[PDB]
């Protein structure tokens, strides 16, 4: 390949060329290193240095590879593998065609499975029986002691839920990690995989080379410091995530708190306490609950919905099933690992069976959650915020009974809610006017019956760069929070 | 003395571990050479020694604190300095890599006693190791100073929008371009373009903004890009040979001028 | 390569043959022509070398063993041969060939840790034995096909145990059990399956490690590695009057109060000495501790501490916890589909600690397999033709929350819980905790909450008035405690705990022998913390004293008033 040979050359000087100071000198001389032996390289520096050089790699990355790990060879020589990073093109998995098959993309999704790692046999020196010829350097299409192996991991991903269209089954695909790339993914987690999609023997295998997990712009930023000035930023905060929904704003405060969190601090003695705040609603049906669970579930990206009888066990934390190739046990993820560093909603969490809620137990309050069947020891990180709703016993909440009879839910679970509000319903004139004019203004007028303080992509930066600061506690408020516990523990719900 | 008898005995154990380490294409680290000298001596191993060994013979070794260094399982973040310990060794004229052979561990043994010789016939100071990197007439000019601010904003407020976006557009450009690049297409429609660019922006936007900021584009560079109206779509079609950073000094000069 | 040139080979057989022939101990002693004449006297087929002396003399064998292990060690081992034949020239009608066996390596190495550089290389690594096959003949001798998982202990929480295949040959057959503890030196070497190949679609080699050495991990090992800095400092904490009272102050510094659970906690973390009189029945020396509890004391913090502070701990919890999981079960291997017996958590708690969460969450079944592991401290399997014994000597503490989630004083400590007689009995220590209102002791626990909390902040980062050890010093002193005291009650009153047992049947059936046995260890145990060799009556005094106290707080309220002023001369 000729124009593969141009592609080596025109490597060779983005090597030799780039800057002031060239910037893979460093990186290059840190590849004689026994440890190190890929390369990091920018692809915006390679489209900036020059385009047609850019748009082939992009179009011929496999045809044109091994000739850029020869220019790299040649030029650390002169004083291996090649690693591609920061592709601004993302795609997603259902967009993976044959017409892209070559094509250097990078595919985001979310580690589900992994395998261990083993040695793969790249050039392998083979010895003829018959005549004992030593045949070195034999590729492989897919002597050990004076052959090159190198390490591999083999790794399920899974589509994400956002990009998931309804009613379609996820699909899944297989990623090869090869060198350097081995053992740098973790299972539940959610990477960007940058590669090519290969053909295997057919079969389609995903082939990546890198992962992926001060700088914003002016006046996003002196947007952001402008409303943090604001004196009635909590109010307007209140009003514009619920614009629709008329009064109990108290609930509104509640989920705005458990959505900006506290810290969590683990011990010298390694017990961690937890900084999330867990939520239940019940009230009676007239008061709107889910329209909370849905309105929480389309702001934040992180949410995950679920109902609670059609919820079993095995499906929220995890479950033990048998993988068919293998013929061994593995774990498949449930719906609250799959919302870690989230929130979970639960709907109708009356409905569910107590089986299931001594299951929800140990997440709950100890933030993991642990599995000890059929031979198979694991913890898994669970680190969550539960909002649940709910209703009383019967659907009116009878004031003729006191008020631990009307609430069938166990003392612990009672006990392991931060907020706990109860909604009664009454018959009030003017509340009834307020809601009826609100339900018609909004039937018949869609959007000019909103008035949104601050926009919702504005509050969701605002709420990013809040949430990474650790405020410390002052002694003034040390003693306040001593007398106030003080006062209120002094007084069914026990504190 | 059995202070340096004691420095000397480990300079062999440490002399024994970085030539176990590094013969193997392993670099030696810290923690890995003091858990070696500890299994051998049943001794404390700290860094206090290893500088009063680089007081005595400074040509042992070289000192380095390098990042990147991975420790397997033990999840140690990248951020965390390790001090790493690399052989300094005469190089042979074979051509061949050094390798601490017992002949040169013999003689580094012998040079090290004949420094602690030379050092009695005169506690050691340690090296310094290389670091890791009226209320009414305030209300009433208050009054005066917002109707004055509001007279001032009666003024519409796209003007402002626009210079908003004014910054927004050249990193815009470049993703579209780079999408452009990426779907081998000569035009697109309207749809998949704004999702694509969402979907890789680094800011979360609605589809109507991203529409309003082609719309710009599109009247503020015709000559770049062009649109095409066909049946009940727009489509999109750009020229991929214009040099980004001519067309970055334009919008630069065009977002100067609308200031 | 370089090895098998003839002459340097037949050279380094000879220089071997000497160093054999002629190495001399800092005693004076021939330590080889004993092994030797020991392994003569036993008809062993195995020699044991120790790799130490060889580096000291012979620097080179040592630095080319690790990398030409294969033809090294055939060479060694017809060395060995003759050297016998040559010593004892009937010792062939015995056996035909005697294996060298390395011991010592220097490197040690995990299971995580292998890569390709390790291959056809000799490496030390530990781990603990799941799954054994049996011993198979080969047309050449004998086989065996063990499966080794890492050693929960040293797994961090959240990632799976890896697994890994050993081939053990000859003498090294049957020198091992599952759940065993064992380090092991061998050959990191490859093999060729077309059938990974084939799944995975690209060439991939299984890596089988080829053992040269069996050793058991018991604590000699750790004993080894203690410093003799940390035994004199182990040694300055026994001298001292307040260890005991320094000791209790030391565990849990962030639960404030509830000195009696902590103090029965450590008495049963430092366990008592198990006994086998005559070999007919064998005395458990193991603490069983229940704790029921009212909501809000932190009882799983303490849990969770103790998992932290054991050297080999694991934890489980009362929904994923099943009698299959928790004990070993019979399966076919999906490869070779023979039976395989795969460990349960009991079994890998043995010579450990298990922990139990909301034990009142089991199911009755599941608690039918209970009570032969608490009594005998052992399980016998007997399923698909295949009857084994392994052994489940573990310290077990369990947790449990009242029916109705509230503790009734009114009632008999049995009828809160909902666990039958026979379970409780195995239990050694009960605690109970309540909640109760005080203004005093909510001040003393806002308190110190908040001072922790300011305490432990990452930008940040008593009752007996005695300052806390350290953890890694606790640590240490406890297992130099377990593995070096064994105490003789060659001083006990048989005449008083013989009163206070007839006091106590009196007493028990107005409302046994293992409450007797319990008290013994528990002496047994305390004077294991002051590393006394014997022990004194003090000892028995307060063995005394909190089985009294956990006793009284079994029973109702009516009656412990009275069972207070019948033993105030003991509580005093
Ligand atoms: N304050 C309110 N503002 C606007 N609409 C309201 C308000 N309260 C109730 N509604 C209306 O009442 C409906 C009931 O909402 P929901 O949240 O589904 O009720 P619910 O309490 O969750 O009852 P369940 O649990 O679904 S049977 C909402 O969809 C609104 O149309
Ligand atoms: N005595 C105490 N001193 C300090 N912190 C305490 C104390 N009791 C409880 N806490 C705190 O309360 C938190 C929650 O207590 P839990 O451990 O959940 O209660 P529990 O007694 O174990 O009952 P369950 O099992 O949760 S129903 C702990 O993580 C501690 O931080
Ligand atoms: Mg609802
Ligand atoms: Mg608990």
């Amino acid at each position: 390949d000729e124009v593969a040979e141009k592609c080596q050359k025109l490597f060779l000087d983005f090597l030799e060329e780039f800057q002031g100071e060239i910037k893979y000198l460093q990186l290059a001389e840190e590849l004689i290193r026994p440890e190190r032996n890929t390369l990091v390289v920018s692809f915006v520096d390679l489209e900036q240095f020059n385009q047609q050089l850019s748009t082939t790699i992009q179009e011929e990355f496999y045809r044109v590879y091994p000739y850029l790990c020869r220019a790299l060879k040649t030029f650390v020589k002169d004083r291996f593998y090649v690693a591609f990073q920061d592709l601004p093109t993302r795609h997603k998995i259902r967009e993976l065609t044959s017409s892209r098959i070559g094509l250097l993309t990078r595919i985001s999704g979310q580690v589900v499975r992994t395998h261990p790692v083993h040695p793969e046999l790249v050039s392998g020196t083979f010895l003829c029986l018959d005549c004992q010829t030593v045949i070195r350097d034999v590729e492989q299409q897919f002597d050990t002691n004076k052959s090159r192996f190198v390490d591999f991991q083999k790794v399920r991903i899974q589509e994400t839920q956002a990009e998931l269209p309804r009613g379609s089954i996820p699909r899944s695909l297989e990623v090869i990690l090869r060198a350097e790339a081995v053992e740098s993914a973790q299972a539940g987690d959610k990477c960007d995989f940058t590669g090519t999609l290969i053909v295997v023997p057919y079969r389609l295998v995903f082939l990546a080379c890198c992962v992926a997990p001060n700088q914003m712009t002016v006046k996003e930023w002196e947007k952001v410091f402008e409303m943090s000035q604001d004196k009635n930023l909590y109010h307007n905060l209140c009003t514009s995530l619920f614009p629709t929904i008329h009064g109990n704003d108290e609930v509104k405060r509640g989920v705005l708190l458990m959505l900006f969190g506290g810290v969590p601090k683990t011990t010298g003695e390694g017990t961690s306490l937890r900084g999330d705040i867990n939520v239940c609603i019940v009230g009676d049906p007239s008061t709107a609950k889910s329209q909370f669970l849905k309105h929480v579930e389309e702001f934040s990206p992180r949410a995950v919905y679920t109902s609670g009888k059609a919820s079993s066990a095995a499906g929220l934390t995890a479950a033990v099933v048998r993988d068919e190739e293998s013929h061994e046990f593995v774990i498949e993820a449930g719906a609250l690992m799959l919302a870690d560093n989230g929130v979970c909603c639960i709907d109708e969490f009356d409905k569910m069976d107590v089986r299931d809620q001594v299951a929800i137990h140990e997440a709950m309050e100890q933030q993991t959650i642990s599995i000890t069947k059929a031979g198979v020891k694991a913890t898994l990180n669970a680190r969550t915020s539960i909002l649940a709703a709910a209703n009383p016993i019967s659907g009116h909440y009878d004031r003729s009974k006191s008020l631990k009879q009307n609430i069938n839910l166990s003392a612990p679970i009672m006990s392991r809610f931060d907020l706990f509000f109860i909604l009664v319903d009454e018959c009030n004139e003017v509340t009834d006017y307020a809601i009826a004019r609100r339900i018609v203004d909004l039937h018949s007028r869609i959007e000019e019956s909103i008035d949104r303080v601050y926009s919702l992509d504005d509050i969701r930066r605002y709420l990013l760069f809040a949430r990474q600061f650790k405020p410390k506690i002052s002694k003034e408020s040390e003693d306040f929070i001593v007398e106030q516990y003080k006062h209120l523990r002094q007084r069914s719900w026990r504190i | 003395p059995y202070k340096y008898q004691v420095l000397a005995e480990m300079f062999r154990s440490m002399d024994t571990i970085v030539g176990m380490l590094h013969n193997r294409s392993e670099t030696p680290t810290f923690a890995k050479v003091q858990r070696g000298v500890q299994d051998m001596m049943r001794r404390r191993f700290e860094e206090c020694n290893v500088g009063q060994i680089k007081t005595v013979y400074p040509a042992s070794y070289r000192f380095r604190q390098e990042r990147s260094v991975p420790t397997f399982k033990d999840g140690t973040r990248r951020s965390d300095y390790q001090l790493t310990i690399e052989p300094l060794l005469e190089q042979e004229a074979d051509g061949a890599a050094p390798q601490l052979t017992a002949s040169r561990l013999l003689q580094r043994r012998q040079i090290f006693s004949q420094k602690l010789v030379e050092h009695v016939k005169e506690d050691i100071e340690p090296a310094a190791l290389p670091q890791p990197p009226s209320q009414d007439l305030l209300e009433r000019i208050r009054a005066k100073e917002a109707q004055k601010q509001l007279a001032q904003m009666t003024r519409c407020p796209e003007q402002e929008q626009r210079l908003q976006r004014l910054e927004r557009l050249p990193e815009l450009a470049r993703v579209l371009r780079s999408v452009f690049v990426s779907e081998r297409k000569p035009a697109l429609s309207m749809e998949v373009a704004c999702a694509r660019m969402v979907g890789s922006c680094c800011t979360i936007m609605s589809p109507g903004e991203m529409e309003k900021h082609l719309l710009l584009l599109s009247e503020l560079l015709p000559d770049w890009l062009s649109l095409h109206r066909i049946r009940t779509d727009t489509y999109v079609k750009l020229d991929k040979a214009a040099d980004l950073a001519h067309i970055t000094a334009r919008l630069a000069h065009q977002t100067r001028a609308e200031e | 390569e370089w090895v098998s040139m003839a002459g340097p080979r037949l050279e380094i057989h000879h220089r071997f043959k000497n160093f054999l022939r002629t190495h001399v101990d800092s005693h004076g002693h021939n330590v080889f022509k004993e092994r030797i004449s020991d392994m003569c006297k036993e008809n062993r087929e195995s020699l044991v070398v120790n790799y130490e002396d060889l580096a000291a003399r012979e620097h080179v064998l040592a630095y080319f063993l690790p990398e030409a292990p294969a033809e090294l060690l055939q060479i060694f081992d017809e060395a060995a041969l003759e050297v016998v034949l040559a010593m004892y020239p009937k010792y062939d009608r015995i056996t035909n060939h005697i294996h060298v066996r390395i011991s010592h390596l220097p490197l040690v190495e995990e299971l995580r840790s292998l890569r390709q550089l390790h291959l056809n290389q000799l490496i030390r690594t530990s781990g603990v034995v799941t799954s054994c096959t049996g011993v198979l003949p080969q047309l050449s001798q004998n086989y065996q096909r063990i499966r080794i998982q890492e050693s929960p202990g040293k797994v961090a929480a959240g990632r799976l145990p890896r697994s890994k295949d050993a081939i053990l040959l000859a003498d090294l057959v049957d020198s091992c059990k599952p759940g065993d503890e064992i380090e092991l030196t061998g050959i990191y070497h490859n093999n060729y399956d077309g059938s990974l190949n084939t799944a995975n679609g690209f060439p991939v080699f299984a890596t089988v490690i080829l053992a040269n050495h069996v050793a058991k991990k018991d604590n000699k090992v750790a004993v080894g590695e203690l410093t003799d800095e940390d035994v004199k400092m182990i040694t300055s904490l026994s001298k001292d009057q307040q260890i005991g009272e320094k000791i209790f102050a030391s565990i849990a510094p962030s639960i404030y109060g509830h000195e009696d659970i902590k103090r029965g906690l450590a008495l049963a973390l430092f366990g008592g000495e198990p006994k086998n009189p005559g070999g007919k029945h064998k005395v458990r020396g193991d603490i069983n501790v229940l704790l029921c509890g009212d909501p809000g004391t932190a009882k799983s913090q303490f849990l969770k501490y103790i998992e932290k502070v054991s050297s080999r701990a694991i934890f489980t919890t009362g929904q994923g916890a099943s009698a299959v999981g928790l004990t070993a079960y019979v399966q076919r291997h999906p490869v070779s589909r023979e039976w395989t017996l795969e460990a349960g958590a009991l079994v890998l708690a043995d010579r450990g600690v298990c922990l139990i969460d909301e034990f009142d969450k089991m199911n009755d079944q599941d608690r039918t397999s209970i009570h032969e592991a608490m009594e005998q401290q052992s399980i016998s399997i007997s399923k698909a033709g295949i009857v084994t014994s392994l052994q489940a000597r573990c310290t077990v503490i369990a947790a449990a929350n009242p029916i109705g989630g509230r503790y009734d004083p009114s009632l008999t400590f049995s009828e809160n819980v909902d666990l039958t007689e026979p379970i409780i009995s195995r239990f050694d220590i009960l605690c109970v905790v309540r909640d109760t209102v005080d203004p005093v002791q909510d001040e003393m626990l806002a308190r110190f909450v908040v001072g922790s909390h300011v305490r432990h902040h990452p930008s940040n980062k008593n009752t007996y008035g005695v300052e806390p050890l350290p953890q890694e010093v606790l640590k240490k002193y406890i297992i130099y405690a377990k593995e070096r005291v064994h105490p003789k009650l060659n001083q006990m009153d048989q005449d008083k705990v013989a009163k206070m047992y007839s006091d106590l049947r009196k007493e028990s059936m107005a409302t046994t022998v293992r409450h007797i046995e319990s008290m013994i260890r528990m002496a047994e145990a305390h004077a294991r913390i002051h590393l006394r060799d014997y022990v004194i009556e003090d000892d028995v005094n307060m063995a005394i004293r909190v089985m009294l106290e956990s006793f009284i707080d079994t029973q109702k309220f009516s009656v412990m008033r009275s069972m207070r002023k019948t033993f105030a001369r003991y509580l005093s």
